[PDB]
DNA sequence: CACGTGCTAGCACGTG
DNA sequence: TGCGAAATTCCATGACA
DNA sequence: ATTGTCATGGAATTTCGCA
DNA sequence: CACGTGCTAGCACGTG
DNA sequence: TGCGAAATTCCATGACA
DNA sequence: ATTGTCATGGAATTTCGCA
């Protein structure tokens, strides 16, 4: 009974004076339309607030009224919020209500050899000792090439890129962060060659988006052949790689095969318009082509997203979280904002990780 | 009639016996005839059996019109033949003893076997793991009629690699 | 050359007369913007564009596109759209790009024990032997009841549910297909006592919704309760029912207890607004509260979703498919339209299914 | 003061020793006061350790304000005496010899008394199973005083198992 | 050898 | 031109994960 | 230190054949 | 014992 | 009434699965 | 023969204390 004035008629900030406060039974209450409450002295209320909050670690509102049944004080919620944002297990065990920002959309690599995106497609069902394939896809062109391997292992990524290599070397390698791919070895054979590793955020597929997306293509392709056959898919990757690099993309009107040379080869419904042209009036052509190809912008923001500022709280989607585990790491701060959707945060461990913000959400409060 | 093309022809021919590098005796060159890129494949040897194994991988990325070739053994024979014959490649022979191709493929013929020899006795025994270096030189090598590179003529841009 | 009379200057109809169409090769060409291309006779279209389609399988305009290249004929799009309705390998393995109808919310239990809907949450990490909750939520009040149980069993199902009908009876009793639920010794049990089993459709947990959704507040609980500490859920499930049935559901403003109830127990923070009244004027306010609760209407149709219109072709998504296997089952028919949102169809074994539009895409042409 | 409800006073006691029907020699008796809702849990003895057992269970449903019982060894204890308080139940004892309820708890702890005693001799060494229809059967009984069932009184509604 | 990162398996129940 | 049919393009949905 | 994608097929819409 | 239905595990790589 | 602050309600996002 | 759900916390909005 600190702020008791009330009780002799006098007046306390925030306090309604309409109202009657009186005392019965040692306690100082108040007659409301709700009923006739408590109101208990501010060295009280934040036990009072946690102690209605831990019987079932309720949000705000659920906590609210839990204290509602006995208690009122002017701005409860207020009290209530300090203590959901001191809440460890809240903060680390509950879903977040706020979308990521909408996705960036790329610019297409310039030049074919600009980039490439690799990713390894398996295990699959075993073919001539077979269990794996390495997909490598150009971004400009979307070309890829399939090698089949025994493992998704440094030493068969090796083997299969010399043998692409032969043809052209590209600028950029862009790959998930893969064993085989963040090895030493692998950013060893790239050093020698003087091709830049650039890798995707962890936990988050999107980024090699345009190899797992012509993934589906390849399995899509694979699997209507092997319709009521045995499933021996080594024998068939030299045919889905040549029918994929030579079916038209809708919305470009070109095959990756035509955006890296200009002309079909020997393949069936063979392209010829520009049959009558010169090679160099052709590959002209192409570099009009290459410029003037579709982009898509990126999709109007959902209505309750967020965007990532320095020094923000925030907090890492755990990884592989075990059963009745919760499923966010302790709360940390953005350090760099990459781009809207990319951020260097102070990793719980405690470094420097570069996440996107998928697995991401803002701290509460 | 109308412009020479890529893909229009690809000139094979086989090179070897060599020093058993790694266990490889022979290599199979294939030439483009009109951008003169060049495919390297290192082989055990001059067989239909092999020259298959690898056209296989080539033809996994483009396709020729035509194949040119001398009347050797691996080229002339039923298997290569019915091959050919499977993906609509027609097959054309230079006639024996007499080898023709163009200006163009004669002489990035020359440039691989010397090349290849230079590279051979300097890095001795050891040439197959060269092979994907002397590929990427020989297409990005300058063409003195034609202002370009096979790379560039081929791809139509910058190699990320000039030689 | 049936319909060669073009040649002649003869019109047929559905083909352009202001184009010139002549004879070179021994084959029937036409002048166009596009370049110029070649009309194969009726007979070899069908064969054309099933050639054309095979090479990677491909859909509507990719396939056309590769046509384009060498062919035109009037309306190849309708050739095309006829073979892709006739290939068996693309209709059982494309994804479709049709969403599901927007979903029920079907009316809540009218009374308490009206409805039961019960699952089991498990496998957990072994708590004093045990391994999996049986939970039971009333669909009026959400009041629910947890009994943990050592296997997903008929026989431990039987156990719980006589411990927990000592109290009272449901009318009806709502689970997913799960074996111990399916089984004839329960459809037994069930008789003897004269409650109506009925069943969601399978592979749609949303069905069985009301409890899938009490389960996350039960893990959410119990994580937060055993964070930093060896996950020993045994002798938490009392305090997790307790305080669940106690707690607050905002938009409804009522907790489960209270809607079963109509007055809290001696539990923390226990209201006592109808502290006043008689139990009789208690008991009637409940029945009010009851009629009045918030319900929500179903959501706005997505543009592009369908509904299931009896005698309509229609597939079923394959339960468990093998890898490189498709994802789809031989096309079948609508036979009842239950509701907008379930379908009995003509199962592929072939049987009458009860099915969720869910697990359901129209066929395609 | 003000009116009873259901959840102010629970009125326990213990009804044995019966016949070992598969192991169990009695019977918690558990009567909400104003309600007269019988909850009944069977136990091997009339000991604290199985009464705490279960009203464990009760109290993971609701929880009364009071318990009345009589001094039986069960509910004087210390063990029990620390349960009641760990939960806030206020113990509320019946002056030994002379016991004590209201009219309505002591027709209900007549009923069940005598219904367990018909259903006993009837259907003879086998009344484990029947708990819980005993109770379903009491819970759904008429008060002759209030119009209503305890089913009723409780829930507010009928029961969907009327007797 | 546990750990981080990429992937797809697997086991339990009741029933024929 | 203007009108009806045909062609072409729009696009949200889903699967890679 | 990095970032989603594109085949797909009904529906919307623009182009075309012919006056 | 394979099958349908409900659930969550698991193994492979390179590195410390 | 009218205005500023406080309270209460709106709701889309995600996890059960 | 059956059908999604609700806790959650910033943002939108309605109610309240006081003139
Ligand atoms: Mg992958
Ligand atoms: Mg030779
Ligand atoms: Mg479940
Ligand atoms: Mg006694
Ligand atoms: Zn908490
Ligand atoms: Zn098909």
């Amino acid at each position: 009974a600190e702020l008791d004035q009330l009780l002799q008629g006098h007046y306390i900030k925030g306090y309604p004076k309409q109202y009657t406060y009186f005392l019965e039974d040692g306690k100082v209450k108040v007659s409301r339309p709700e009923g006739v409450k408590i109101i208990p002295p501010q060295s009280d209320r934040q036990k009072i607030v946690l102690q209605a909050h831990n019987l079932a670690h309720t949000g705000r509102e659920a906590t609210l009224l839990k204290i509602a049944n006995l208690y009122w004080w002017p701005n409860m919620r207020k009290d209530v919020v300090k203590q959901l944002g001191r809440c460890q297990q809240c903060l680390i065990t509950n879903a977040s209500n706020k979308a990521s920002g909408p996705i960036l959309r790329p610019d297409r690599p310039q030049k074919p050899f600009d980039k490439f995106f690799i990713d390894y497609i398996g295990p699959l069902p075993p073919s001539q000792g077979y269990l794996y394939v390495l997909v490598v896809v150009d971004g400009m062109t979307g070309f890829t090439w399939l090698y089949p391997t025994k493992a998704p292992s440094t030493s068969a990524t090796v083997k299969s890129l010399n043998v692409l290599t032969s043809i052209a070397i590209p600028k950029v390698i862009h790959s998930d962060q893969g064993a085989a791919f963040t090895s030493s070895t692998f950013a060893e054979w790239a050093k020698e060659r003087g091709i830049h590793l650039e890798f995707s955020t962890p936990y988050h597929p999107q980024s090699s988006g345009k190899v797992e997306r012509k993934n589906s293509d390849i399995k899509r392709l694979l699997t209507k052949l092997l319709v009521g056959r045995p499933t021996k898919w080594y024998d068939l990757l030299p045919v889905v790689q040549l029918a994929l690099n030579n079916t038209y993309s809708p919305v470009l009107k070109y095959t990756p095969h035509q955006l890296l040379f200009g002309i079909d080869s020997n393949t069936p419904f063979a392209n010829q318009d520009t049959l009558d042209l010169t090679r160099e009036e052709e590959l002209s052509l192409l570099q009009e082509i290459r410029t003037s190809l579709y982009h898509p912008s990126t999709p109007p923001a959902s209505s309750r997203s967020w965007s990532p500022v320095v020094g923000q709280l925030v907090q890492e989607r755990v990884a592989r979280p075990a059963s009745l585990r919760p499923r966010w790491h302790k709360p940390s701060t953005v350090l760099k904002v990459l781009n809207p959707r990319t951020v260097v945060i102070l990793d719980h461990l405690g470094n420097n990780r570069t996440v996107s913000i998928d697995n991401l959400k803002p701290t509460s409060h | 009639d109308r412009p020479q093309k890529p893909f229009d022809k690809f000139f094979i021919d086989y090179i070897g016996p060599l020093p058993p590098s790694q266990g490889y005796l022979y290599v199979l060159v294939v030439v483009d005839g009109m951008t003169g890129f060049t495919w390297l494949y290192p082989t055990k040897a001059p067989s239909t059996s092999a020259t298959v194994k690898s056209l296989n991988v080539l033809t996994s990325i483009a396709i020729p019109k035509v194949i040119h070739s001398d009347q050797g053994a691996a080229f002339t024979s039923s298997t290569f033949a019915e091959w050919a014959k499977e993906r609509g490649i027609h097959l054309e022979f230079s006639t024996p003893y007499h080898p023709q191709s163009s200006g163009k493929v004669e002489r990035k013929n020359s440039d691989i076997k010397r090349l290849l020899t230079k590279l051979l006795v300097g890095r001795p025994t050891k040439w197959y793991d060269l092979l994907p270096v002397v590929q990427l030189a020989l297409n990005n090598t300058y063409s003195p009629v034609l202002k370009y590179t096979p790379h560039q003529l081929l791809f139509g841009i910058d190699s990320n690699t000039p030689f």
